[PDB]
């Protein structure tokens, strides 16, 4: 996987918002790729980091995590640069075993991505009301 | 949900493409539906995921439309394509259904 | 017998763009690393760069001389290359040769050639 | 919303794969709703867990919540019934405030969609690539 | 140099095998680059890993270090999908100076890989004899 | 294996230097065969040591090893002798279980010898910097 | 971006100079990249390292760090070993704000790049001189 | 040399914004000396100073040291007087001994700024992206 | 890398072997290709890996040579074996091409 920029069209709640994101490098100390808003200032971007993990005699199987945050800015007076007044969190752990194939993996990204579309989530995650 | 349209009587008969819309009160997440209720009584499906076809749509009709904006084109007009369609929502349990916009 | 047929084609003055094309049917075609090579009247063959396989157009390389100015592209029909290309005629001046590269012990060599084009 | 059968089409790998879930119910003692394949054994399903839990006075963030299990099956040596060989786990979790709209929260949903469907995760989760 | 994909023909006992390999990335936490064998399942892989080390304050020597592991699978008795069945295992390691020149370091490469042709260790190695 | 003289041509960065090596007996107290190089002074000869390892109640399997060791010489002023300045590495071990069987063996010695011939290695190893 | 060979050229007093750097891969510990020079005995290359402070959601302060070093060697009257008489070292730092733009960066780094080829700097590097 | 006034040219990053600084005197307790941009409310002024250690003829080490800084402006809600938010740093330091010759430090100095204009430090500093 | 080759021009023309040589600036392994440039403008691979030959090779055609100086024999050279021949190096990722010796 060679880190590019990563276009997402069409997301948002209306389907017409969207993002570009650069890539950020790797983290030496814990194998964390990143990714982060076109433009920016620091601190105040949404930022993306995908990391990917082997097994040890720590560990038996492998896992793949991914870690999204984004803040919201509001400027306040008499100040020239905006503060972060509250953060929204999302990440997937992905656990597989070192006899998982190709296809089953691609199957659980597949139903993940497909179950995040369906009116059961749309209702839980944009209103916070659970299913009945 | 209340899918109001807001032309309710397209006059195009012959040519070129034609857009038929229709507007949600809420969002409703490309959960969109296309009907064709022709006069002698039979109505058929078109368009179910607001661009995906039935099994036997010559893909004169396309879909477009997100949020809660959305189309319907007909190029190339025929003779067999004049009917009154209506629109409605699969998002939410009460399935309102659209007006209606006759050919 | 295997042969190399698409050309495209164009004589493209200095400041256009040009799309070129090679078809090459048989020998697994997703297993191989493809390369343009080009040959200027007089001197010597110039390389231009190789794309990867991975069942996927995902990631190629270029030289020093042709970099952001062109792109290739791994079209998986069949078997379809693309060498669009910007700003030709002021060194671009070749006969133009997609090849084949297999390897040997991780070495490129270039065993199936075939002419297409000149510009 | 409401517990429905969720069919989901153009899903695997190639897209050309369909899953139907069934509902379950909602347990009374942890607040999950449930949606599992149709089969006479149990331990063979493909389950779905979503569940989201509201602010008490210990932890004051929304917790959306969903999980995914799919085991796969097989017919040993001497043996009639198939068991169990191994497990593909998926579990996501989104934390939001009091105070965020839904804007935000359908931009992390549609976000996190239209990353699972790009060639970044495609690499990372389908072939176990790490981002380099 | 590059992780590229290596193919290497000519391999095996009677030389008529190949074996390509394909990059898998480099890690950051370790510095060890991969390669492995085109697959579905991560534990039927024929694998291999290369990191060189620098001089710390603690070790004063480069290291260089070569891992090679080949599993072996089988479809039981009563069983469906493979597994492994037993490892093949090879670990290279060179340790140099900070004034060794380049001439001395390809002669101890090529003359370790003109001692793993020759019939002593052919006979010590496929055999299992020791020099006698 | 018959401890004889072994010839190594063509080996070297440039591929014209050879190498001949004379057998040293094997040691009666862990069994390892040796070789040096022909001419010699020694202390100052390069060196290739081989044993091969049988299963006990200690270790479960097989293991081939190969330990080379070649050192630098700089006649110093003033002296008769010259001395021993820095020294390179090299040592190889092969672990194999007892259900193994030939072909396999010959697979690995034969991968690890063609893997020695690769830029990858040539880049490893010469120049002292690891793949990017 | 992901380490790649970098090269450096018309350096040097008359400007027709140039260098060819090629990566040595990340410390771990610490974060700092490195590249260096093609050439025989490692420790007479020059060397850059670079060190950019990891992206957090509560970084204050984001760091750049550039450490450049060139020895010069000399063969001494009675000795095989080159050794290094001296060292010219540069350290670069930048210090920028979470708040901070791309402008503001993108200007301090050019600023310096044309101050270094000024008559200010390259009549008080290359000659020593004082500015009076 | 005598201070001037140092125009720079074709700074920022499309590359045609400029700088003009004037001298400011020089510091007779630390012998460094000081340019500035020109513009009302000399507290908004961007600042180069610049310090070369003194030529004595017992003197090991000569140590060159540059540091620029720029302010940025807020006209706050409910002042007169624009303040400073922040700061942007750059401090450069060089570091040659008595015997080191003419070249090493013209190539020390061409060397970064031949470093500050490639892509490995525009990604690193007007994007923050560390190497990996 | 700088494949450089150095009579430029060989002359002969029946008979006896010839010995058409190239030399590499740094060493590359017997990492080093031959290749024949027909003027018809087809180009053919000969030897990958100095001494090993293409499938469709009569082995009139035959190379040696290892460090930086290789080459390539022609015994029993005949009229359909006269061309431009280049050689390249496949050890480093640039892949320099070769000067050229016309037959």
């Amino acid at each position: 996987a060679k880190l590019e920029t990563v276009t997402l069209g069409n997301i948002g709640k209306d389907g017409k918002q969207t993002l570009v994101l650069n890539p950020r490098g790797v983290n030496p100390t814990n194998g964390v790729a990143s990714l982060s808003q076109a433009g920016a200032v620091p601190a105040l971007e949404k930022r993306v980091t995908v990391s990917v993990s082997q097994p040890s005699r720590n560990r038996k199987n492998y896992k793949v995590q991914v870690k999204i945050q984004n803040p919201t800015a509001c400027t306040a007076n008499g100040s020239c640069d905006p503060s972060v007044t509250r953060q929204a969190y999302a990440d997937v752990t992905f656990s597989f075993t070192q006899y998982s194939t190709d296809e089953e993996r691609a199957f659980v990204r597949t139903e993940l991505a497909a179950l995040l579309a369906s009116p059961l989530l749309i209702d839980a995650i944009d209103q916070l009301n659970p299913a009945y | 949900i209340q899918m109001t349209q807001t032309t309710s009587s397209l006059s195009a008969s012959l040519g070129d493409r034609v857009t038929i819309t229709c507007r949600a009160s809420q969002v409703i997440s490309n959960y969109l539906n296309w009907y064709q209720q022709k006069p002698d009584g039979t109505v058929k499906l078109l368009i179910y995921y607001t661009s995906r076809l039935h099994s036997g749509v010559p893909s004169r009709f396309s879909g477009s439309g997100s949020g809660t904006d959305y189309s319907l084109t007909i190029s190339n007009l025929e003779q067999e394509d004049i009917a009154t369609y209506f629109c409605q929502q699969g998002n939410t349990l009460p399935y309102t259904f659209g007006g209606g916009t006759k050919l | 017998e295997v042969q190399l047929q698409e050309s495209g084609g164009g004589l493209v003055q200095p400041g256009g763009s040009l799309s070129l094309s090679c078809a090459a049917s048989g020998f697994t075609f997703t297993d191989y690393y493809m390369s343009w090579v080009r040959q200027p009247p007089g001197k010597a063959l110039e390389w231009l760069g190789f794309i990867r396989i991975k069942a996927n157009s995902y990631t190629t390389e270029y030289s020093a001389s042709v970099k952001g100015r062109f792109t290739i592209s791994r079209d998986n029909s069949q078997s379809i290359l693309y060498l669009q290309m910007n700003a030709l005629r002021a060194e671009d001046s070749a006969t133009y040769y997609c090849a084949r590269s297999p390897d040997y012990y991780g070495g490129y060599y270039f065993d199936y050639w075939g002419q297409v084009t000149t510009l």
